């Protein structure tokens, strides 16, 4: 029954959206996480015309978003961290600027600079393997 | 819950009971019928034949078959199973034969086909053999040293020294009724006539010819089945 | 009719509970005494000061649900079969204290007070009651 | 189900016990009873033949396997006959290279050994028959009694079987004088023992009982229903 | 274990009524023997099956209603309304209440007694008729007695709830109480109540 | 919710040492919480206790309910691995409620139950959330019986949680002795009897193996023939116990 | 808000997420409110489409707390404690930053931690001569707070058996003796 | 009581080629409708009776008053006082007045009640909610035997069943045999259950009742036992009657453990539909049958010996039925000579009668696709590939 239900609010919002009756002037917006699951019914043009993936930033980006971020942050090598090479999402540069911040806090110092900064970017990215070594 | 030992014959319940094997005895009252009864005389088989269709030959199915002329053999179970028990009785008889030009008794018969029998869970099946319990229950009848001699042979391997046994679909009500039937002074006419009347009381149909199915085996003669015309002698007087 | 709330002549309210409508917390009528109201009995009130009016049992009849309806069943000991064990335990269990109380009494055991017959539907469990109903001399009682 | 762990005879249980072997403990008591007293000069196994209709003869329960040793089954058929089998073909070869009678500790021994393997490895079913074990040797005559745990035990005397607590306190009840009794007041002992597992019902008749002898100048030789009929003779009457 | 199972729903209506109170003009009594209640000016006794005793013995105990005076004499019984008039009987004693009970506006003229007579006139049920009685009322300490010889003592005492009202003079009320239509069982009446004031 | 279940420590048996250690555990703190404050310390909020399942786990708890002539509840492991959850989403907060309001209570949880797979975690915590969701001074008790000590979780026989721990062993020959003589107390049963004899001859047989052999052997003494109650129907009794039934099998030597 | 995960998931198809829904607008509605999520790995372990009916009602609380903790209605004033013992298992969505801000390994006790959590621990009990944290250290090493706390319980317990009105080194030695043997 | 109902008119189709047999024995029946409607209209042209009584009837409907709410005589008390719900739910202590026929009172039958002061002023022995009304036939459906292709055991089964015990019963008492009180009929969809429960309502001599099963289930609390006993109270009434409830799996599912309130209603309603159909006993006049497709998914109590004894398989049709349903429903065609239809039977497949029902219309619309109405073998060709949509080609050979 439980799956029956789920589906049947799929099924449902599949006909409200390009069903019998259209609808005008009414754009919705669904997000997810993992598109590739998602029914293709949901996935077809006339509901959904536009896909956008949305990657992790990609060095220019990730410049953009370090300066969007630190725009509130204090005067503070921003572009050297841009260039290092890590799948980070702009949600990962948002901590790595808070937890910057919080460090500078702890220290009591009103200006982050390489050593407190540095130190917040180790902590975000950890990405610490603890894999044995026989898988690779 | 009893389903968890019912899966291979090497689990044990906790009565300590064998389930695979209790179902290959259930599995012969799939089978027909088979009435063995043992007098001073001798000793008789008589077997239904379930027919299925008119077209059937007879002799194809083979409700009694005989190991030896001095020994008879009845069966109720896998007629592919019976086949097989009955091949290997008929070989170690042949086998005795070979070793000491002799005819052995029937009980010799039922301790070599129960050796082949409960070998299931034996190691020795490694170039191939039964891996679950054989599925026919046996009928030896015969006349050796000890004069007449019945037994009757369990898939277990169970064998007893039997007066008169019923195996098969209607084993209980036909054993239930040769208890009072028998008795020891039985004589051999009167003996077959008493199993034609529990096979006609026990039978789902009337009794003809094509039928019953009929062994004798007496100290004089061998083995001797009922021909057409000796059936129908039989089978006129009931 | 709900729990009592410990009248003892001084706190004579009672919660009922009129159906599918609310429940009440209430008090008596002059005209019926605190003996004859007790938890759990279908009571008529009056409609705005809710006061027990009249208690209403619910009547007894074989005419209405369906009951015992059998005195002397016509089921003898020659109508049940399949069960010799199981009508020789009946026995044991009604027969016996019934019938010959004496040996029981002189055995200074007290007789079963409870028994309990369990199987698959349709082994003929009511009928062999019925059946030791008919040769007990006792009346047999069917509740569903 | 947290009852997983009985299924093989190769799994522990939780508190630390293989439930299958406790399984095919519980197996042979199924069968029939049977009791084996010994003298100072000689053994008897008492058994109680049961047959499965009245019909046909009964089981035999005492099987011979060399002059001086005889066996008594409780249990499996399947599982006995392959043991039975066994014993005689280590006989066989005993007596063809060494010319001597096979020791009793010996062959019991042998039997320990054989039994443990199904009960150690995966594939056949552990042995689940009670062995009754009477036999002579330089010590005279022996009792052992082989569980299907693949252990043995030596003892005075021993009932294996249904309802086998009855003769079990019977023999501890009558232990003081088994020591000194000669074949008759023995025979008769082992009979009241058995006696004491039969309900009142049934008594020890001529084919209900089967009874193997052995000792130092006599062979094991089992007798039937005519030749137990002397040993029956001196049997008293049921205390009822 | 995985169940995750939806659930429906089936609503019970519910909803009732309180309906106008209904007046039950009740007498209760337990004169002799018997607790009977009887409901009314037609009567039916309720409960207390055919009397004992004979029904003249309690048809004088019978608000709403009063007798006809003339504009001289003082109508203490018009006046003393909308209240009414709360009466003391002496015959057995009987008394008017007025009560909430339930939901049944209770007029109960109560009813009780002693003293019956093994052989009393009162319950072998012989009745020829009540001749027509005089009633003196005047008051004696601030209550108004009515002095009536039972013709076929009677004490009465009427009491006000407005305490205001003014006490009429020593008149002579005659009333004419005879039982109009009645059953042998009595148990289906019609009583009468005719009485006129006198100077 | 059971408040007398009639039991004077007259009807249990074998069972000293335990009950010594219940008392102790239960009715001293209860009865001298005084001393236990004058130790500085807090009594024990929970008594886990453990054995066979034929060792009469109840009985005793029944027989402590009766010694303190508190009030008894009683609830059930097997019982709540079922009907999904709820389990101490509305029950075991609504039974340690019904005993905190009808004081004095002596709540029970028997038999061992498991301490997909995620029901019987919410319910230990609730189990144990409420076990610690209560008043400190501890004026009703919890009595746990379990089948096994096998599965353990360390929050529940943690300290606080179930501190006392009460060991059930097989019942010996004098146990035996003493619980058929008991159970017998109701009968007219003639000393020529050897209860001691009987006591040796039920190995294995720990408490309810009793209720077996004893009550059994007073119907069988009614199925004797009204028979006054000697041994002629006590080792018959003793003989069939739960094997009374006979197989009757073939195929086996 | 003291919220224990395992006890939210129920039977009953959308009412687990529905219990997460009230509890953050009872935490909006009375702020300063501290969400304390205890074992979270019973709700957030991990999305995966294997498709069972259970574990996919487990996904859609997930989601339904990561919407109410990071989602579109900014949250102010509300801050979440998450504890658990497998946190290796909970999903990448709720890992990420935005959420869970910080991962604080609260790990087992060192040398110097055990010693402090037994001198602290040691205040309510009363003291008669001598008792050395040092020696219950190097006796109770692998031990994880509360079991030291059980040490001293049993203690004043193990006081009763000879019946003092105190506790001696001996019964310390004794009774974290019991504790670590009962922790095999 | 009572007596059954279900009238319907002439069979006629005795001829249909349209020959004016067919218009000779219609204008017969068209003739007598035209006489029925003209002696009612006469007779209501003229019928001056009525008054009489007049002021005893008035003064008791002036004590009825105006409205009168109907309730359920739920129980009785001495015999001037009831207790009567009103549909509503909620039932009350009333009094009983004269006028009523004590006789009639009994547990079940609708009271008229006052709508003030209630108090059971009459008694309707009709009642009859307006689904129940609608679930009893009044037409009877054109299907009959005749339309039926094979099944003859089928039918012979639930003649025997439903038709024997209203025909001449005596052979069921002379063996002795109980009459088979309720048939279960079942099998794969469009077998033909629903049209043998047509032609049992064609060729019927009792009330036939109509159910979908799914019916029963109502929304408010305690509506759905209601109903059925208002359904099984009408079957009793008008008996003999036949009770047909289609469907039976929309109830009929295994019994579990209820867990919200609306599974606990439909458990009661089952339970309802259980205890009423052992209420009456077998002996009675009234006989329910009861059609589904999922029969392992029925309560293993429904189909009881002690409730539904019989259980009557709608096989898929065999070759010899394939071929006398394409008869029957070929037999309104105008097929040409060169048509066979063996090609069709002959083909393994898994036909049904709804499956060849169709074939034949897509035959015909094939047909006149090609403007044609002769109907030729290929218009069947086509057509059985067009409705038959949807073991691995060579693997079995
Ligand atoms: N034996 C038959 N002979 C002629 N027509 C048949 C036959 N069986 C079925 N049909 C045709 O099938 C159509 C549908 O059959 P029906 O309504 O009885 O289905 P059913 O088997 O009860 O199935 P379901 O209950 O699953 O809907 C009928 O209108 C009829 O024309
Ligand atoms: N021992 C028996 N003797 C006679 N009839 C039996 C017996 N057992 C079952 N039956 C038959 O089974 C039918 C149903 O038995 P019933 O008592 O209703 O089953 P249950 O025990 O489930 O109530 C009866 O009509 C009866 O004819
Ligand atoms: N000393 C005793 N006194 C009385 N009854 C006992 C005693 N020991 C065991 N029992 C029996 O044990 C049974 C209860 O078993 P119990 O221990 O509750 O099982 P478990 O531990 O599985 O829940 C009762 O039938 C009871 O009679
Ligand atoms: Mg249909």
């Amino acid at each position: 029954g439980a799956d029956r239900e789920v589906q049947r609010i799929l099924l449902e919002l599949l006909n409200q959206m390009d069903g019998f009756d259209q609808n005008v002037n009414v754009k919705v917006i669904m997000a997810t996480n993992r598109a590739d699951t998602l029914d293709p019914a949901l996935l077809r043009p006339g509901r959904l015309d536009r896909k956008i993936e949305f990657p992790l930033p990609d060095r220019r980006q990730k410049r953009l978003i370090f300066s969007t971020i630190t725009s509130k942050m204090n005067l503070s090598d921003l572009e050297d961290y841009v260039a290092r090479p890590d799948k980070i999402s702009g949600a990962d540069i948002n901590s790595i600027c808070q937890e910057s911040g919080m460090l500078a806090v702890r220290e009591n110092r009103y200006i982050v600079l390489a050593k407190d900064f540095e130190k917040a970017y180790k902590t975000v990215i950890k990405k610490d393997e603890q894999e044995h070594e026989f898988y690779k | 819950t009893r389903s968890e030992y019912d899966r291979g014959v090497n689990t044990f319940s906790p009565e300590g009971r064998l389930f695979q094997v209790e179902y290959a005895i259930e599995a012969i009252k799939l089978g027909s019928t088979a009435i063995g009864i043992q007098t001073s005389e001798g000793v008789c088989l008589a077997v239904e034949k379930r027919i299925t269709s008119p077209l059937m030959e007879p002799s194809s199915i083979e409700k009694i078959v005989e190991i030896d002329a001095h020994i008879g053999c009845a069966m109720s179970g896998l007629i592919a199973d019976a086949k097989t028990l009955i091949d290997k009785a008929r070989v170690e008889t042949q086998n005795h034969w070979f070793t000491y030009n002799e005819t052995m008794t029937v009980e010799s018969v039922t301790q070599a086909v129960s050796n082949l029998a409960l070998q299931f869970g034996e190691e020795d099946a490694d170039p191939g053999a039964m891996s679950r319990p054989f599925g026919v229950a046996l009928l030896f009848g015969g006349v050796d040293e000890k004069g007449p001699q019945l037994f009757h042979m369990d898939p277990s391997g169970t064998f007893v020294q039997c007066d008169a046994r019923a195996i098969g679909s209607a084993s209980e009500g036909a054993q239930s009724s040769l208890q009072e039937v028998y008795h020891k002074s039985m004589t051999l006419k009167e003996a077959i006539k008493s199993s034609l009347i529990i096979l006609k009381q026990v039978m789902e149909e009337k009794l003809n010819a094509t039928n019953i199915e009929l062994a004798t085996v007496q100290p004089g003669q061998n083995f001797h089945m009922f021909t057409k015309e000796e059936l129908e002698e039989v089978i006129k007087d009931i | 009719c709900t729990k009592i709330i410990n009248a003892d002549s001084e706190d004579p309210k009672y919660i009922i509970n009129v159906k599918q409508f609310a429940k009440f917390v209430v008090d008596l009528s002059d005209q019926v005494a605190p003996t004859d109201i007790e938890e759990g009995m279908r009571v008529g009130v009056d409609r705005n000061k809710y006061q027990i009016h009249i208690p209403l049992p619910p009547k007894i009849d074989p005419t209405v649900t369906m009951m015992q309806v059998e005195e002397k069943p016509d089921v003898t000991y020659s109508d049940v079969g399949g069960c010799k064990e199981q009508i020789e335990k009946l026995r044991e269990v009604v027969e016996t204290p019934l019938l010959h109380p004496e040996r029981f009494v002189n055995l200074g055991i007290e007789p079963p007070k409870g028994v309990l017959l369990f199987g698959p539907p349709g082994t003929g469990k009511t009928l062999c009651a019925r059946a030791v109903a008919n040769r007990t001399d006792a009346c047999f009682i069917r509740v569903i | 189900f947290r009852n997983q762990y009985d299924n093989d005879v190769t799994v522990w249980s939780p508190q630390g016990r293989i439930h299958q072997i406790e399984y095919a403990m519980e197996a042979v008591k199924q069968g029939s009873a049977t009791v084996g007293l010994k003298s100072k000069t000689h053994a008897v196994l008492v058994a109680l033949k049961r047959a499965q209709s009245e019909l046909a003869a009964h089981q035999k329960k005492i099987l011979h396997v060399d002059n001086h040793i005889g066996i008594s089954i409780a249990g499996l058929t399947a599982d006995a006959r392959l043991l039975c089998n066994f014993m005689r073909q280590e006989c066989l070869d005993s007596r063809f290279v060494f010319d001597r009678p096979l020791p009793v500790s010996r062959l019991v021994s042998l039997i320990g050994s054989k039994t443990q393997i199904p009960t150690q490895r995966y594939g056949r079913r552990p042995y689940g028959v009670g062995l009754l074990i009477a036999g002579y040797d330089d010590m005279g005559p022996h009792i052992f009694q082989t569980c299907p745990s693949a252990n043995y035990f030596d003892c005075r005397a021993m009932s294996i079987g249904a309802r086998s607590q009855s003769a079990r306190t019977y023999l501890e009840r009558h232990m003081s004088e088994f020591m000194e009794c000669n074949l008759n007041e023995l025979v008769k002992h082992g009979l009241r023992a058995l006696r004491e597992t039969l309900p009142a019902e049934q008594d020890l008749t001529t084919k209900n009982v089967s009874i193997g002898i052995v000792g130092k100048d006599l062979e094991f030789t089992i007798y039937d229903d005519d030749d137990v009929s002397p040993f029956l003779e001196g049997l008293e009457e049921r205390p009822q | 274990g995985n169940l995750l199972f939806l659930a429906c729903y089936c609503i019970g209506g519910m909803s009732a009524i309180k309906p106008d109170m209904k007046i039950k003009l009740r007498m209760e009594g337990n004169v002799n023997g018997h607790h009977f209640v009887i409901d009314g000016m037609d009567l039916e006794v309720k409960e207390g099956g055919p009397l004992p005793f004979a029904f003249d013995i309690l048809t004088t105990a019978f608000n709403r209603v009063f007798a006809k005076y003339p504009d001289n004499i003082q109508d203490y019984f018009k006046q003393s309304f909308p209240k009414g008039y709360s009466w003391e009987r002496s015959l057995c004693n009987a008394r008017n209440d007025i009560t909430m009970e339930g939901d049944t506006f209770y007029n109960k003229v109560r009813f009780y007694g002693t003293n019956f007579p093994a052989n009393g006139p009162v319950m072998q049920k012989k009745t020829l008729k009540w001749e027509p009685s005089t009633e003196k009322m005047y008051v004696r300490d601030g209550v108004l007695t009515g002095d009536i010889e039972m013709a076929l003592d009677f004490r009465t005492t009427y009491k006000a709830k407005e305490k205001g009202v003014k006490l009429p003079g020593a008149h002579f009320v005659d009333h004419c109480i005879e039982i109009l239509s009645h059953d042998k069982d009595y148990n289906k009446v019609k009583l009468y109540e005719h009485a006129v004031a006198h100077s | 919710v059971d408040e007398r279940p009639t039991e004077q420590y007259s009807d249990i048996g074998g069972l000293d040492k335990q009950i010594q250690e219940l008392v102790e555990a239960i009715v001293l703190p209860m009865n001298h919480k005084e001393k236990f404050e004058n130790l500085g310390i807090q009594p024990p909020k929970g008594v886990l206790m453990y054995g066979p399942p034929g060792t009469g786990k109840t009985l005793l708890a029944r027989a402590c309910a009766a010694q303190t002539k508190a009030t008894f509840l009683k609830l059930a492991g097997p019982q709540l691995v079922q009907m999904f959850i709820g389990d101490g989403a509305k029950l075991v907060r609504d039974a340690f409620a019904l005993a905190k309001e009808k004081a004095p209570s002596i709540i029970f949880i028997d038999e061992l139950d498991a301490i997909g797979d995620r029901e019987v975690q919410r319910t230990m915590l609730e189990l144990l959330n409420q076990l610690d969701g209560f008043q400190p001074n501890t004026q009703v008790k919890v009595i746990a019986a379990t089948n096994r000590v096998d599965i353990l979780d360390p929050a529940l026989l943690r300290s606080g949680r179930l501190d006392r721990k009460i060991e059930f062993p097989m019942p010996n020959e004098e146990a035996r002795a003493r619980i058929m003589q008991i159970h017998s107390r109701k009968m007219n049963v003639s000393p020529d009897v050897n209860y001691e004899e009987l006591a040796r001859c039920t190995d294995d047989f720990n408490g309810a193996q009793c209720k077996a052999v004893c009550v059994e052997a007073g119907m069988i003494a009614l199925r004797r023939g009204a028979t006054e109650l000697t041994h002629e129907d006590y080792m018959e009794g003793i003989l069939e116990v739960q094997a009374k039934k006979k197989a009757n099998l073939q195929y086996y030597a | 808000l003291k919220v224990v995960s395992s006890s939210i998931v129920d039977k009953y198809i959308g009412e687990s997420a529905r219990l997460i829904r009230e509890m953050f607008n009872y935490a909006r509605d009375h702020q300063p409110c501290i969400i304390f999520m205890d074992e979270i790995d019973a709700i957030g372990g991990r999305r995966f489409s294997e498709g069972t009916s259970a574990d996919r009602e487990i996904q859609r609380t997930l989601m339904e707390l990561l919407n109410q903790m990071d989602g579109f209605d900014t949250l102010h004033r509300v801050k979440m404690i998450m504890a658990t013992n497998r946190p290796d298992t909970l999903d990448p969505a709720l890992l990420r930053p935005g959420r869970l801000d910080r991962k604080i390994h609260i790990d087992l006790p060192n040398e110097q931690a055990r010693l402090d959590i037994l001198k602290i621990h040691a205040g309510p009990i009363t003291k008669h001569g001598e008792i050395d944290y040092e020696a219950i250290v190097k006796l109770s090493d692998g031990f994880n707070g509360a079991d030291l706390r059980n040490v001293c319980t049993e203690a004043g317990m193990f006081a009763i058996r000879a019946d003092h009105d105190f506790v001696v080194q001996e019964d310390f030695m004794k009774a974290v003796r019991k504790v670590a043997d009962s922790k095999k | 009581t009572k007596g059954p109902d279900a009238a319907s008119k002439l069979p006629l189709v005795t001829p249909h080629t349209q020959c004016r047999l067919k218009l000779l024995k219609l204008e017969r029946i068209k003739d007598y409708l035209l006489m029925e409607e003209e002696f009612i209209r006469n007779q209501e042209q003229m019928k001056p009776l009525e008054e009489k009584q007049e002021e005893e009837r008035s003064k008791v409907d002036d004590l009825r008053g105006t409205p009168m709410s109907v309730g359920t005589l739920e129980e009785i008390i001495d015999d001037n006082h009831a207790i009567v719900s009103t549909s509503v739910g909620s039932e009350h202590y009333v009094s009983i007045l004269s006028f009523v026929d004590k006789d009639l009172l009994e547990p079940g039958c609708s009271v008229l009640l006052n709508h003030k002061v209630h108090a059971v002023i009459g008694v309707l022995m009709d009642d009859t909610d307006p689904l129940v009304t609608v679930m009893k036939v009044e037409k009877a459906p054109q299907e009959t035997y005749a339309d039926i292709g094979g099944l003859d055991n089928q039918i012979q089964e639930i003649k025997e069943s439903v038709e024997l015990p209203l025909t001449h019963p005596e052979y069921y008492e002379e063996m002795g045999i109980k009459p088979p009180k309720g048939v279960i009929l079942y099998g794969p969809p469009g077998t033909g259950k629903t049209l043998l429960a047509k032609a049992v309502a064609n060729q019927t001599s009792a009330t036939f009742l109509r159910v979908v099963g799914s019916e029963l289930i109502q929304k408010y609390l305690g509506d759905g036992p209601k109903l059925v006993r208002e359904l099984f109270r009408v079957a009793e009434e008008h008996a003999p009657s036949i009770v047909f409830i289609d469907e039976i799996d929309a109830i009929g599912t295994k019994r579990y453990d209820s867990n919200s309130g609306g599974e606990r209603e439909i458990q009661r309603t089952m339970l309802e539909l259980l205890n009423q159909l052992d209420g009456f006993d077998s002996r009675g006049d009234v006989k329910v049958i009861m059609a589904t497709n999922r029969i392992e998914t029925l309560d293993p109590a429904l189909i009881r010996p002690g409730r539904i004894d019989r259980k009557i398989e709608f096989p898929l049709p065999d070759e010899k039925t394939k071929k006398r349903i394409f008869q029957i429903h070929t037999s309104r065609m105008t097929l040409a000579d060169d048509v066979t239809l063996d090609d069709l039977i002959m083909a393994k497949d898994d036909l049904s009668g709804a499956d060849i029902k169709a074939i034949c219309t897509e035959a015909g619309l094939m047909a006149l696709r090609e403007r044609r109405m002769k109907v030729t073998n290929e218009d069947f060709k086509k057509s059985k590939e067009n409705v038959l949509y949807k073991t691995p080609e060579g693997l079995y050979l």
